[PDB]
RNA sequence: AGGGGAUCGAAGAUGAUCAGAUACCGUCGUAGUCUUAACCAUAAACUAUGCCGACUAGGGAUCGGGUGGUGUUUUUUUAAUGACCCACUCGGCACCUUACGAGAAAUCAAAGUCUUUGGGUUCUGGGGGGAGUAUGGUCGCAAGGCUGAAACUUAAAGGAAUUG
């Protein structure tokens, strides 16, 4: 159908999002250390659950 | 097995030719041809009444064995045998079902007529089909009286009769009633007939 | 407190029947879900799907959920239950019952050497529930349940250690898949192997043995 | 037209063992059938059969005994290496434990366990279980 | 799906038949088909035989009847309700009403 | 169904039907258990001792559940002249 | 028009079954019975019910109407259903046989008086 | 029956009818007719480097609505004209 | 459109392409 | 092409109808409709269901053949023949019911005997469009038949049944 639309606004949203810098933080371990760190996490200590165990919830329900 | 008293004795055989149970339907059926001795001209059939009696005794033999004679449901919907399965119910344990069968009986427990027999006896499989169907969902042996064009489906031992009216159904019901009493029960010394009139298992209107 | 209303049910609350296959031997229509409730507790349950369906009423629309549940242990006994109803909770419940009122006997066996504890099936069996036709094949030890995650978990409760599967048909309608993966393992008791060629004398049916303690008042 | 003989036969046996029947007629009686019936009789999947002399081709009556799931024929009578026998019994037999795929070698029509043991092979005939 | 096991009407073991014409539509329906009613009546109808059998000579006499045989089309049979749309079970009945 | 050490596994051994020898399935609820009592010293049926024939749902839906009984009755002698092998 | 509802007719099938001796053909007395063996929350229903029970009575005592059974009728129908004549079986002049039925006996083992038809 | 012939001497009829039917199979024809080597704008090769001609603001299909930002490219190795899509936000401004 | 007047159309469309073609033999 | 040319009737005209009405309805009528001698090769040319074979289930009709029948009805005397009846057996056009079985289902005595997959054998089809198009070939006086693509395009198209 129609083929010359308006180039006038390419890059609109990215060029108008407030730039944010990454908050630095101490690096995560690499290799076995991370995978170990993962192991004790998901099923050794156990944190937040719903009967179903929830991986990435933020502010939860409360 | 069954000695020699259990043979014929043409006083029994007199009842049969008297109730007319010997007369067999014109429209035969392949599962009923052994019971046909011969066919009378002018369109008729003749039941091999020996086998009728032979099965009858076999019939009674099945009615026994089963313990509590009460929950051995004798059924009819046809009016002609209704009064008969009431008298049979009266004598033997035999819980009766006269009139409509009301679907849901053997299956479906909640109901007001949840019988759980261990044997069933039926007058006419055509008109009583709903009993026979429903039985077949719950492992329940089935006795029944069968003319020649009667559905052998889902039935077991079949007594061959006439079920076209008159005295056929009561007699075979009366006789069943007799030998269920000779065997175990309270008759013994089968050589003599019965203190009970036959013409009691019959119809009304009057 | 359970109260039985069927002959079968009285005998089992009694103690007069100790095992389940007693009923399967005599083709006894289990009606009260309490029976298998008691003839085999520890029986594990898994819900598999809760999918919605619809309908139009003499006005607008109609909507409700549909629960599909398997019940079983892992020692030859499994059932399938599907029941759709107004709520998710009531759906699950109502169906578990339905699965248990239909648990089936499984004939496990050997693939080759009979070297201690059956691992796979007697023979090949194959079910069908319209289009979708599931067929199970014996498998050497250590093999595993090779099937859809759905049928895996269903044979898991069925108690199969190794088996191969061959799904044909629209396996995406999950319902008719399981049912025929059910129809399959239940068929196993119907394949006349020569082991069973040898005749037994036919038992007596506890409905006539305990016929006294069997009837009502 | 008739194109196998063993075929209609083993189909009649197969069909009738389903409808509950305990006997079955067969037309027409050919040697090949007989040996196939001989294989089947010995392993106990039918009973005794009876030839019939009509100076013609023949008839057979075979007694059935339950425990016949299928008696198949495999057409055309494939050439079966002696190693490739495994790949047939794998395909069309219900478990390693039992079942029989009767072949047809120059040593004679026989089952596969037998040829298994004689170390001979040939052309697959059919199969029984 | 097939909405009639007789397809149209009664051919079977043929594959063609002569055509009849509707008496209303003047259609061409295959004779095998066609709703087909026999119209017998009376020359004088019911109400007039009194003034008829009065004013007429002869001893009483033998009333004639007009004989006609109507062939219709499904189109004109249905509208003029010679035949009428019935249920899926009911349609099966071939017995006269 | 045996095994390694001649030990007997497999839940139950299903019943076999008496007119077709074909197993009676666990849910063969059209199958029938026919208990026929015996007769001692003239009449007087014996409770407790039966002649029990088994039949499967198939044979009884087919309609041979009678012909098969009469045949299986004369088999253990309970009838005479009824079933005629020759037709 | 006037069609009484099930809640009424349910109540009439019950009182007639449970209280056939004490019911009667009159509307007035039953109304008083009802204030005894029953708790009816409104006078009209009280009257309407008793009206229907009494309707049945005027056709109960004239025939055993369809779906109701009580004691003194069940005991009434058990007697009447025991009539036994001097019999018809009997035979008042031997057994009338057509044919082949005769041959049925001849080839069975039996006496019996006969006839050819 | 089963439609096909089952003869032991018929491999000819069998091996050829399957050939004479692989042609209804799409991606088989495309391989045997080399459409890829023929009418495809690339050569069959996974990539092709062309020159950018005019730029196009191609509207999107239904039921969407946006300006898709593309380029008409002169593939060097064929001279074939080909319109191609530029991805991510504002990348249209990186190509000239 | 109905597939019988669609059939008609493709025949007029062919009779007309036999024409424009042999416009130069 | 010749005959034929009642009739009905594509075209066409003319009357109404309609907002328009090339139409439905009404009137007039060409061709055609019939035949002969040529062609043409297509229809939902349908059972939308290849053919020979074997098998698995009951029931009453009906066509053609034959057989059995101290059956019937026919004369002037009850015999031949004629029709008719009963049973039957082959081979028909089907119907009826069942369902063991099969199917996505409607439904099928085949569309059954198929994941327990092999009796013999011909043919077709492999997403919807593009398109029965383009192009070559060939048959046809012609109309057209027969053979028959591709680029590009697109995520549904489509069956059966369910409730609205
Ligand atoms: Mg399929
Ligand atoms: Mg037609
Ligand atoms: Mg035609
Ligand atoms: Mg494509
Ligand atoms: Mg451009
Ligand atoms: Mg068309
Ligand atoms: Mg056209
Ligand atoms: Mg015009
Ligand atoms: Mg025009
Ligand atoms: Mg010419
Ligand atoms: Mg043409
Ligand atoms: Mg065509
Ligand atoms: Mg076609
Ligand atoms: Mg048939
Ligand atoms: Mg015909
Ligand atoms: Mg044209
Ligand atoms: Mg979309
Ligand atoms: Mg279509
Ligand atoms: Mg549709
Ligand atoms: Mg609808
Ligand atoms: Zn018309």
């Amino acid at each position: 159908a129609k083929v010359h639309g308006s180039l006038a606004r390419a890059g609109k949203v990215k060029s108008q999002t407030p730039k944010v810098e990454k908050t630095e933080k101490p690096k995560k371990p690499k290799g076995r250390a991370y995978k170990r760190l993962l192991y004790t996490r998901r099923f050794v200590n156990v944190t937040l659950v719903n009967g179903k165990r929830r991986m990435n919830p933020g502010p939860s329900v409360q | 097995s069954l000695p020699a008293t259990f043979d014929l004795t043409p006083e029994d055989a007199q009842l049969l030719l008297a109730a007319n149970t010997h007369l067999g339907a014109r429209n035969v059926q392949v599962h009923q041809e052994p019971y046909v001795f011969n066919a009378r001209p002018d369109g008729v059939h003749v039941i091999n009444v020996g086998k009728t009696w032979e099965k009858l005794v076999l019939a009674a033999r099945i009615i026994a064995a089963i313990p509590n004679p009460e929950d051995v449901v004798a059924i009819s919907s046809r009016t002609f045998g209704q009064r008969a399965v009431l008298k049979f119910a009266a004598h033997t344990g035999a819980t009766p079902i006269a009139g409509r069968f009301t679907p849901g009986s053997f299956t479906n427990y909640i109901t007001r007529s949840f019988k759980e027999p261990r044997l069933v006896i039926v007058t006419d499989p055509r008109s009583d089909a709903q009993a026979i169907k429903e039985a077949s969902y719950v492992n329940i042996p089935v006795i029944a009286l069968t003319d020649l064009d009667s559905p052998s489906e889902f039935v077991d031992v079949a007594i061959p009769c006439n079920n076209r009216g008159k005295h056929s159904i009561g007699l075979i019901w009366y006789l069943l009633a007799r030998e269920v009493l000779r065997l175990r029960g309270a008759l013994v010394d089968r050589t003599q007939p019965w203190s009970i009139m036959p013409d009691l298992y019959f119809y009304r209107d009057p | 407190g359970w109260v039985p209303v069927t002959k079968l049910g009285r005998l089992v609350k009694a103690g007069k029947i100790t095992t389940i296959e007693e009923i399967f031997l005599h083709s006894l229509p289990v009606k009260e879900f309490q029976i298998i409730d008691t003839l085999l507790p520890g029986l594990q349950d898994e819900v598999m799907n809760i999918k919605p369906v619809q309908k139009q009423t003499r006005a607008g629309q109609r909507t409700r959920f549909k629960a599909v549940v398997v019940v079983g242990d892992s020692n030859g006994h499994v059932g399938l239950g599907i029941k759709t109803a107004k709520e998710v909770a009531g759906a699950i419940r109502a169906g578990i019952i339905i699965a248990k009122l239909s648990v089936i006997p499984i004939r496990r066996g050997y693939w080759g050497t009979n070297l201690g504890q059956p691992h796979s099936l007697a023979t090949k069996t194959t079910g069908k529930c319209g289009s979708v036709t599931v067929r199970l094949i014996p498998a050497p030890r250590g093999s595993g349940i090779v099937a859809s995650p759905a049928v895996k978990k269903l044979l898991q409760l069925a108690g199969v250690e190794d088996v191969y599967t061959q799904s044909n048909g629209k396996t995406r309608t999950l319902e008719n898949t399981l049912k025929a993966a059910f129809v399959a393992i239940g068929n196993t008791y119907g394949f006349l192997t020569p082991n069973l060629w040898a005749e037994q004398p036919l038992p007596v049916s506890p409905l006539d043995i305990y016929s006294d303690e069997a009837s009502a008042q | 037209t008739r194109s196998s003989v063993l075929a209609d036969a083993l189909n009649a046996i197969n069909n009738a063992e389903k409808t509950g029947k305990r006997q079955v007629l067969i037309r027409p009686s050919s040697k090949v059938i007989i040996k196939f019936l001989q294989v089947m009789q010995k392993h106990g999947y039918i009973g005794e059969f009876e030839y019939i002399d009509d100076h013609r081709s023949g008839k057979i009556v075979v007694q059935l005994n339950g425990r016949l799931n299928k008696c198949g024929v495999i057409s055309p009578r494939f050439n079966v290496k002696i190693g490739d026998i495994e790949k047939w019994t794998a395909n069309l037999l219900p478990a390693r434990q039992f079942g029989y795929v009767i072949l047809t070698t120059s040593a004679g029509i026989m089952d596969h366990e037998e040829a298994r043991r004689k170390h001979v092979s040939g052309k697959i005939l059919g199969f029984v279980y | 799906p097939k909405k009639r096991a007789s397809n149209g009407r009664n051919k079977k073991g043929r594959g063609h038949v002569k055509p009849v014409r509707c008496v209303n539509c003047s259609k061409s329906i295959p004779k095998d088909k066609a709703i087909k009613r026999m119209a017998i009546r009376n020359i004088v109808e019911a109400a007039a035989v009194r003034d008829l059998s009065e004013a007429s000579v002869y001893p009483e006499y033998a009333l004639p009847k007009t004989y006609n045989k109507l062939h219709y089309c499904v189109s004109c049979a249905i509208h003029a309700r010679i035949v009428r749309v019935r249920s899926r079970e009911d349609r099966k009945n071939r017995a006269p009403p | 169904m045996e095994n390694d050490k001649g030990q007997l596994v497999e839940l139950y051994v299903p019943r076999k039907c008496s007119a077709t020898n074909r197993i009676i399935k666990a849910d063969d609820h059209a199958s029938v258990q026919i208990n026929v009592a015996k007769v001692d010293e003239e009449g007087r049926a014996i409770p407790g001792e039966y002649v029990t024939y088994a039949l499967s749902g198939y044979v009884r839906s087919r309609g041979e559940s009678d012909d098969s009984l009469n045949r299986l009755a004369q088999n253990d002698g309970l009838l005479k002249n009824v079933w005629s092998y020759s037709r | 028009g006037r069609v009484r509802t099930k809640t009424v007719k349910r109540a009439s099938k019950a009182l007639i079954e449970r209280y056939y001796p004490k019911l009667t053909l009159d509307f007035q007395t039953n109304k008083r019975l009802c204030d005894e063996i029953a708790t009816i929350q409104s006078k009209r229903l009280r009257n309407k019910i008793a009206g229907y029970t009494t309707h049945l009575m005027k056709r109960i005592q004239k025939g055993p109407v369809r779906g109701i059974s009580f004691k003194l009728q069940e005991e009434e129908r058990e007697r009447k259903d025991q009539y036994v004549p001097e019999v018809s079986a009997r035979s008042n002049g031997v057994l009338n046989v057509d044919n082949q039925t005769s041959d049925l006996v001849k080839s069975l083992g039996l006496k019996l008086p006969l006839s050819v038809i | 029956g089963k439609g096909k012939p089952r003869g032991l001497n018929s491999a000819r009829k069998l091996r050829v009818h399957r050939r004479n039917n692989r042609w209804a199979e799409n991606n088989y024809k495309k391989r045997l007719l080399g459409t890829a080597f023929k009418s495809s704008p690339f050569g069959g090769s996974s990539h092709a480097k062309g020159i950018v001609l005019e730029k196009l603001g191609i509207e999107s299909k239904q039921p969407n609505s946006a300006i898709r930002k593309c380029v008409r490219v002169q593939l060097i190795k064929n001279g074939k004209k080909v319109t191609a899509f530029v991805p991510n936000d504002g990348c249209l401004n990186f190509v000239d | 459109m109905r597939a019988k007047w669609r059939k008609k159309r493709t025949r007029r469309l062919k009779r007309k392409r036999r024409k424009v073609r042999a416009r130069s033999k």
